[PDB]
């Protein structure tokens, strides 16, 4: 939970290249699978659980 | 869009008459700071920003400022240095003023080069201005001070075009960046 | 309010076309109803809309 | 003073934050 965004999943802490103005990414299905950190500057992918 | 590395061009004026009857948006971009304020700015003829060549500007664009009622200090505003087009999207919609920049470096003769260059979000914030006219301030840079009467002089390069709604589908890379876009229209 | 009247409020009882949302106009003019040019003064057939 | 060009393939930009 993060910025309300409450849901399932799994963080990988891949290489994505966010630009400051975008925070929430979505897939083809408009489910956000990456986020950024509120505290941090790293950029965490949301990946369901088995 | 425009291709200067002089300084010329620093700011807009956005307004319905460009005049105290009716508000006006006054943005001005100096060389360590962006001034941006909603005031009943009284426009002159021809609207320019004066300089005592360094430092020491005179706002000469206006006559008359007094409801004055929303102001924004940015300084991060659309220099993006100076050593070439920077590309700006103004947009005015439910009364939010939403600024677009992109800074892409020219390698090729006075024309517009092709390609793709996506333009990066600014700022946006709400002025309820009917804006429906629009002029380019440029500093003169006389070498010595002028006065505010217009028709200055002149003797001592922008591109303007106008938007519409367009249905687009836009191409991401793997970085994320844009490549490619399809004006469906 | 106060009881020998609180005249610090306005609210534009006339205006020339309907305003768009979230927007503001302060313009204190005299708003002309009829033909002849208004001269910023009260007339009969431009009035205050404040 | 005023001249006539055209855009080939640009003006965009990002719509959204996402």
């Amino acid at each position: 939970n993060f910025n309300g965004l409450t849901g399932t999943g799994v963080l990988t802490e891949s290489n994505k290249k966010f630009l400051p103005f975008q925070q929430f990414g979505r897939d083809i299905a408009d489910t956000t699978d990456a986020v950024r950190d509120p505290q941090t500057l790293e950029i965490l992918d949301i990946t369901p659980c088995s | 869009a425009s291709t200067e590395k002089s300084n010329i061009i620093r700011g807009w004026i956005f307004g319905t008459t460009l005049d105290s009857k009716t508000q006006s948006l006054l943005i001005v971009n100096n060389a360590t700071n962006v001034v941006i304020k909603v005031c009943e700015f009284q426009f002159c003829n021809d609207p320019f920003l004066d300089v005592y060549q360094w430092m020491e500007s005179e706002f000469r664009v206006y006559s008359s400022a007094n409801n004055c009622t929303f102001e924004y200090v940015s300084q991060p505003e659309g220099k993006e240095g100076n050593f070439n087009l920077r590309e700006f999207v103004f947009k005015n919609i439910d009364g939010y003023f939403k600024i677009y920049s992109k800074h892409t470096p020219i390698n090729l003769e006075r024309d517009l080069p092709q390609g793709f260059s996506a333009l990066e979000p600014l700022v946006d914030l709400p002025i309820g201005i009917n804006i429906t006219r629009f002029q380019t301030l440029l500093a003169l840079h006389r070498s010595y001070l002028t006065p505010v009467d217009s028709s200055s002089g002149w003797t001592a390069a922008y591109y303007v075009g106008y938007l519409q709604p367009r249905t687009f589908l836009l191409k991401y890379n793997e970085n994320g960046t844009i490549t490619d876009a399809v004006d469906c229209a | 309010s106060k009881p020998s009247g609180n005249y610090n409020y306005l609210y534009r009882l006339l205006r020339k076309s309907k305003l768009k949302p979230f927007e503001r106009d302060i313009s204190t003019e005299i708003y002309q109803a009829g033909n002849k040019p208004c001269n910023g003064v009260a007339g009969p057939n431009c009035y205050s809309p404040l | 003073t005023q001249s006539y060009t055209n855009s080939f393939t640009r003006g965009v930009y990002y719509p959204d934050k996402v």
